[PDB]
């Protein structure tokens, strides 16, 4: 071929040598991709806290004290100023 | 350029095929389609010359030169030639490729045995029975799912769900079964519901062009008038779908319903089942009355104005068809006549990849959300067919930089309408969109690989929309069905093993009462998308025609 | 043939090579648009506050306040500084209605 | 009295959406309306208003009527709501102010002992922040004429309110703010020379045509008493900076070395930190 | 029988005496009217909204004066647009806006008067600026728990109103109501002057006027280096050595990027030397 | 003048004003208390300083004296100031 199958190599090799060259700004491009979607995860954790904020922003929540645990899985609450509470399932750890 | 060309064309020997696949490659690789056709026509010349003749070379010629004086001297050859035989290859292949502005020049030229001939195949006569009856034969029902989605016993979006569902694996079958085993719960629907049940029984009865008149009179709005006026709404639009494309003697049909009884809701079904029959065809009248029900000023008859009107002059750009449209956006005070006009003026402009630029300019420029939108589904159906750079510039600046949710959707959909040819591409550019935390970009990153990579067999989108139907929002998992039930149309267990892990979730979460009501209409939904036509039928945007799919893109976008 | 190919290899480099501007003007800004996330956290819960008295560190993201009029109250933690201000018995503001755990005292006032 | 005026943009609109009622019936004219002022101290600020039909013709410039019966009985309205809440003065939005203007606020001042009127604009154009603000007194004039009363002009500003902004700065939603310490001073300079050399041009040239033609104004004297506090530097050539000049770069002193100091530091926090995590990952992985 | 879901056209102007006369009547809760026309079943719009005078002793279906309405009325026919009533509102400042107990009372029998009689809530305190806060419902008959009881057709514009479901109560009033859609018909003319106006008036007041020097960097330093020992200690504590403590701890931000911005500041503003003169 | 040139000679308010040196103290700081200059005398070279000005009336002269060195101070600044907007708008985007 002589123009050719041995230039044209060559001419393959400037694309290789741009794709690795390419593949190197793009592993440059893939492990900064994961710099955005972390962040991006990120942007979405400080809207995670904002939704769960919502969940505890009306009333806020409480901490109380059971004096006695029933097997209908109803248990009873109680705060310490305020009165003893009791309430259905909540079923969130293991009940052990 | 074009004069060594001839020499490379003309050299000794063989090169038996060379010239044949360099035309699929050159097209695919062409950026510039001005001298790609140059070259195309002075090929098909020395196929001719050439001893051995070739009609997949006339083939590619036909729909790219679009010359109806040339198409019409190929066949009056072969009308003289007097053989049937080897002129039966372009006669379908004119069929199913050809648009339907195309068939209507090159059906004129030729008809003025052979004559009788290629009156069916243009007009699809006996090409719909051949398949009527492919249909009967391999459709295989199942009832057992159906009945799964039936108990759930949810007073609202069921009556949609189903009779959507069973018209997938019903397609061209033309019999009546939900219809006949339960009379009362048919009953129970009510307002649009009932407009489906006129409506999908054209789906059933698409195509069988002779019985589609009589079968339906029960329907008939003029002479029935039921006590719910949108019951019989429906039925000028149930025979729009068996008119797609190729008419016939049903134009009179609407012409008798639109003049009578209901009032303005038969523009509704009436202009969708005119416009879908004129569709392609350039017709006048239809764009007379179209002008009249833009003007309605009513927001749900604008949808019917909009999107009959893009369909009637897709291919033609009637100039003072968006002059009237888009010149009333600006003053009315709907959102759904900018819709139906959002598609209409992009319906209407495809293709062209210059000449709806000057369009594009104006449409995403607006501060209107709807017209935005209007830019997205005007640049994908001029952009149809081709990777061009262009258009991705301004088709993320829309779908990032804007405050709006619903047009980054749109944008992001726009990926699959226009690169569907190489759909490989997709899944690289819009896997970085799934991570968005607005759910809204997520639904259109779903649908991007479920309407491009549906015809593909591809896992790696199988992939990418398992995380999509995990995500806790409820509609993005929605949008997760109907995008991974494109992928697996006509493959079953052993292409991918995917296909009965989805298969057991769609009746799942429709039988969980826990589960969104929402979601779970895409989840039965998305079964019948893989059971569509008894799993005989796809959709392909792309094939040897080269043509898109008009009538699956336009009512998947509305959908 | 090889020319074929070597015609048709440069689309994805270039196809990459606009995907280079792609990301990097994406990241950047979202990168503004997380600094801007920023001035949401720092914006709630602005004024007014309530003091609480801090009891104990449960787990992560979460622990438990007492309120000044003595009721126990168990509240998402801020997600800046979730360690060192902590302590096991401290004075730590709370919001109104949420009752969000924010800052603790120097200590102290 | 009235020094300084407040407008918000809810009062405002209540302007601008009255251009909606009366724009599309037409015809003449303007929008007027009577303007509710809440005045808490020298400093004027207006909540709401209530606008009343008003016509001006034009052959017949004098003639203007306000509605009375729509003033009297909807202030019982708004006053029933909100005590505090009333009627500082009038409005309208101009653009300019024709000679009958003098006869509207001498009719109401009935109702309050001054009223200040406000001059809006419906369509934003120029130069900058709209509107305007005057208040009614009486100077009389050097020359002798017969007690003059001529509007002089209130400085306006806009301000907000609690509870206000809600769905009002919702709507745009498209502005990045700020961003302070960055863009946000530098844009301002490059339209600082712009603004404020063009309304040099501008007033340069009309205190050039001042001899030539429009004399008076003689002012007299405002003109150059202020132009002359301008020249405590002018700064003609070259800048006289003599004095300055040590003293110029001696600014410039720290802010560079600072910049020089920080830099050197928060390099050495992101160079090797970067470069302590980079390898921790890349290499301990293959 | 048959029932589109709803969707509420809101004016420019009609948002001004929501948040306006919803703010005049902190903490307290108020009772307004709405104003507008209606034009289908399916959309509605409000053009206008105006203040009620307000209930110190609470809010009744009394508050509303007839005679304050039929003044009303006859003073916007001299106005440019009088347009009939269609419903009320009522201000919730005190808690996350919710119908009340007199709010249902006050349905049956506004819905007796108008056909919609769409209730409409708002409160100042769940956002200031970038949210739109405020509420809204429509009562579905309670008689009709024999009918069909899950209107509307169309639905994602309620159930996307469905979400976030804003936590257990309010939509425990999902019984017997449903929520209904507020979109924004473009106002923009207004609405482009209203960026305007708010952006200029922000903007150095003539962009002019804004446009501690050593010693700003002084204690600038403190921050610049006093800060430094306090922030590079945490390098060497990550070292430990080595490796008893827990890692990873990243130390880096925010002190880095605010210095950095920090000489943004300081060096733009000494720009000013040469921006300024000359 | 334009000055600055701000600090003056007492030869020159001796040349002007002709007043004799031991008296230009009581002439300049009794403009001082009159408020048409508040700048201080600098005693050493007993040379007497200016701050501030009095402006006084006009002249047709003065209004091309000022279009002279009034305008020059827009021509240079908006000239120096394209550069900032030229230079810098690159950084900014
Ligand atoms: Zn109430």
């Amino acid at each position: 071929l002589e123009e050719g199958k041995a230039g044209s190599g060559l001419r393959q090799y400037y694309l290789s040598k741009i794709e690795e060259l390419q593949l190197i700004v793009n592993d440059k491009s893939q492990n900064l991709r994961r710099l955005q979607a972390q962040r991006n995860e990120l942007n979405a954790k400080v809207r995670l806290l904002r939704e769960e904020l919502q969940l505890l922003q009306e009333q806020g929540s409480y901490v109380g004290e059971v004096v006695r645990a029933m097997d209908k899985k109803k248990v009873l609450v109680k705060v310490h100023p305020e009165g003893k509470f009791v309430v259905d399932v909540d079923k969130n750890i293991d009940i052990n | 350029r074009l004069d060594v060309f001839e020499k490379t064309i003309l050299e000794s020997n063989d090169v038996p095929g060379m010239l044949a696949y360099s035309l699929k490659l050159c097209m695919s690789l062409m950026q510039n389609k001005q001298f790609r056709n140059k070259v195309l026509r002075v090929l098909v010349k020395i196929y001719m010359n050439l001893e051995k003749p070739d009609f997949i070379n006339v083939c590619q010629c036909l729909i790219f030169l679009d010359d109806p004086q040339a198409v019409s001297d190929i066949l009056e050859k072969l009308v003289k030639e007097d053989n049937l035989l080897m002129a039966y290859q372009i006669c379908f292949d004119l069929y199913e490729s050809a648009s339907q502005q195309f068939l209507s020049s090159v059906i004129q030229n030729l008809r003025t045995d052979q004559t009788l001939k290629m009156i069916k195949i243009l007009s699809g006569e006996m090409a719909i029975e051949l398949h009527l009856q492919f249909l009967i034969r391999n459709n295989n029902t199942d009832l057992m799912i159906l009945k799964n989605t039936k108990d759930a016993v949810r007073n609202s979006v069921c009556h949609t769900a189903t009779v959507i569902a069973n018209s997938f694996m019903h397609c061209g079958t033309t019999s009546d079964q939900f219809l006949r085993d339960n009379l009362e719960w048919l009953a129970r629907a009510t307002n649009w519901a009932k407009f489906t049940a006129t409506a999908s029984l054209g789906v059933i009865h698409k195509g069988h062009e002779k019985e589609a008149l009589q079968l339906m009179a029960t329907y008939l709005p003029k002479d029935t008038s039921p006590g719910s006026a949108y019951q019989e709404g429906g039925g000028l639009y149930a025979l729009g779908l068996i008119h797609a494309n190729h008419g016939g003697d049903i134009i009179d049909y609407l012409l008798n319903q639109l003049k009578n009884a209901s009032n303005d809701i038969v523009r509704h079904g009436g202009s969708l089942g005119l416009g879908l029959a004129a569709m392609g065809t350039a017709r006048q009248d239809v764009y007379d009355l179209l002008k009249t029900n833009l003007y309605q000023d009513d927001a749900v008859t604008g949808e019917a104005a909009g999107l009959a009107l893009g369909l009637v002059m897709l291919g033609s750009k009637n100039a003072q068809a968006i002059e009237d449209m888009v010149g009333y956006a600006q003053e009315t005070q709907h959102e759904k006549i900018l819709r139906g006009l959002a598609v209409g003026i992009a319906l209407v402009m495809y293709g062209r990849m210059e000449e709806a630029d000057a369009l594009i300019e104006s449409l995403c420029r607006d501060k209107d959300p709807i017209l935005r939108r209007s830019g997205m589904y005007t640049v994908a159906m001029a952009y149809c067919g081709s990777g061009n750079n262009k258009a991705i510039r301004r088709l993320l600046h829309v779908a990032v930089s804007d405050v709006n949710d619903d047009v980054r959707r749109a944008a992001v959909e726009s990926l699959g309408f226009i690169l569907f040819r190489t759909p490989e591409q997709c899944p690289s550019v819009v896997s970085l969109l799934s991570e968005s935390y607005n759910p809204h970009v997520r639904y259109g990153a779903a649908m991007a690989l479920g309407i491009c990579c549906a015809g593909t067999g591809n896992k790696e989108a199988i992939n990418l929309l398992e995380p999509m139907t995990n995500d806790p929002v409820n509609y993005v998992r929605q949008g997760a069905l109907i995008a991974s039930a494109l992928i697996m149309i006509q493959q079953t267990e052993i292409t991918c093993p995917k296909v009965n892990q989805f298969r057991q979730l769609y009746s799942k979460v429709i039988n969980d009462k826990h589960d969104d009501v929402m979601a779970k209409f895409g989840a039965i939904l998305a079964q019948g998308i893989l059971d569509a036509g008894g799993h005989n039928v796809t959709i392909s945007l792309q094939s040897r025609t080269g043509h898109t799919h008009m009538p699956s893109v336009v009512g998947v976008l509305v959908f | 043939d090889l020319y074929s190919r070597y015609k048709k290899l440069q689309q994805e480099l270039e196809f990459l090579e606009v995907q280079e501007e792609y990301i990097k003007d994406e990241q950047k800004n979202l990168k503004k648009e997380f600094l801007h996330a920023q001035e949401e956290v720092k914006r709630i819960q602005s004024i007014p506050l309530v003091i609480g008295q801090f009891l104990e560190a449960v787990d992560q993201n979460t622990a438990i306040v007492g309120s000044t009029t003595g009721s126990n109250y168990y509240v998402r933690i801020l997600s800046t500084i979730d360690r060192e201000l902590l302590k096991p018995n401290a004075s730590v503001a709370l919001h109104k209605h949420s009752n969000a755990l924010v800052d603790v005292l120097p200590p102290e006032a | 009295a009235v020094q300084k005026v407040v407008v918000h943009p809810l009062v405002l609109l209540s302007v601008v959406d009255h251009f909606n009622r009366i724009g599309k019936v037409g015809n003449q004219k303007r929008v007027v309306g009577v303007l509710l002022g809440s005045w808490q101290k020298k400093v004027l600020d207006v909540s709401n208003s209530f606008a009343v039909p008003f016509d001006e013709d034009d052959k017949d410039d004098s003639v203007w009527f306000l509605d009375h019966d729509y003033l009297e009985n909807m202030y019982g309205m708004f006053k029933k709501v909100n005590a505090r809440e009333r009627i500082v003065g009038w409005y309208h939005t101009g653009p300019k102010l024709h000679k009958n203007d003098i006869a509207i606020n001498e009719l109401m001042k009935r109702y309050c002992p001054n009223s200040v009127l406000v001059i809006i604009d419906v369509k934003p154009k120029d130069l900058g922040l709209p509107t305007e603000a005057y208040i009614s007194v009486e100077e009389v004039h050097d020359d002798g004429t017969p007690t003059s009363k001529t509007f002089e002009h209130v400085t306006s500003e806009i301000g907000a309110e609690e509870a206000e902004e809600v769905g009002v700065e919702h709507l745009l939603r498209d502005i990045k703010d700020t961003t302070v310490g960055t863009l946000s001073q530098r844009i301002t300079n490059q339209v600082h020379g712009l603004k404020g050399l063009n309304s040099k041009l501008l007033d340069i040239r009309s205190y050039l045509e001042k001899v030539a033609t429009g004399k008076l104004p003689i002012n007299h004297q405002i003109i150059y008493q202020l132009q002359d506090v301008f020249n405590l530097l002018p700064d003609v050539s070259l800048q006289e900076f003599v004095k300055a000049f040590y003293l110029k770069t001696n600014d410039q002193m720290v802010v560079v070395y600072l910049a020089s100091l920080i830099r050197s530091v928060v390099a050495l926090h992101n160079l090797i930190n970067n470069k302590i995590a980079n390898r921790d990952a890349e290499k301990k992985e293959g | 029988a048959v029932d589109t879901a709803e969707q509420v056209y809101i004016s420019s102007l009609a948002l001004l005496k929501m948040l306006k006369h919803g703010r005049a009547g902190v903490p307290m809760e108020v009772m307004g009217l709405m104003l507008g026309e209606f034009v289908d079943d399916y959309t509605v719009r409000v053009i206008d909204v105006f203040a009620m005078p307000q209930s110190g002793t609470g809010v009744s279906v009394e508050a509303v004066d007839p005679v304050f309405q039929a003044k009303m009325l006859d003073m916007l026919k001299q106005t440019g647009r009088p347009e009939m009533v269609v419903g009320w509102y009522h201000s919730h400042p005190g808690f996350g806006c919710w119908l009340s107990g007199v709010d249902i009372n006050t349905q049956q029998s506004f819905e007796a008067l108008s056909e919609r009689a769409v209730a409409v809530v708002v409160d100042p305190i769940q956002s200031v600026k970038g949210k739109v806060v405020i509420d809204a419902f429509r009562l579905i008959n309670a008689n009709m728990m024999v009918l069909g009881h899950e209107p509307r057709q169309t639905t994602s514009n309620l159930g996307h109103l469905n979400k976030p479901s804003i936590q257990a109560l309010i939509h425990g009033l999902n019984r017997h109501y449903y929520s209904i859609t507020i979109n924004y018909r473009k106002n923009e003319l207004e609405q482009k002057m209203l960026l305007n106006l708010h952006k200029k008036s922000w903007m150095e007041g003539l962009t002019l006027q804004d446009y501690v020097v050593k010693e700003m960097l002084e204690l600038a330093k403190n921050y610049n280096k006093a800060v430094e020992e306090e922030d590079k200690m945490t390098p060497e504590q990550l070292a430990i050595k080595n490796v008893g403590k827990q890692d990873p701890k990243r130390h880096l931000e925010e002190h880095v990027d605010v210095l950095m911005t920090s000489n943004i500041v300081q060096c733009l503003a000494a720009m000013l030397d040469t921006v300024v003169f000359k | 003048r334009p000055a600055n040139h701000r600090q003056l000679t007492f030869e020159e308010i001796a040349k002007s004003a002709k007043i004799t040196v031991n008296e230009v103290e009581l002439l300049v700081m009794k403009a001082l208390s009159v408020g048409l200059v508040k700048g201080s005398i600098d005693e050493v070279d007993k040379r007497v300083h200016m701050t501030w000005v009095q402006p006084r009336v006009l002249d047709l002269q003065q209004i091309k004296g000022m279009k002279d060195r009034l305008e020059f101070w827009c021509t240079d600044v908006k000239s120096m100031e394209m550069l900032v907007e030229h230079q810098a708008h690159d950084i900014l985007t």
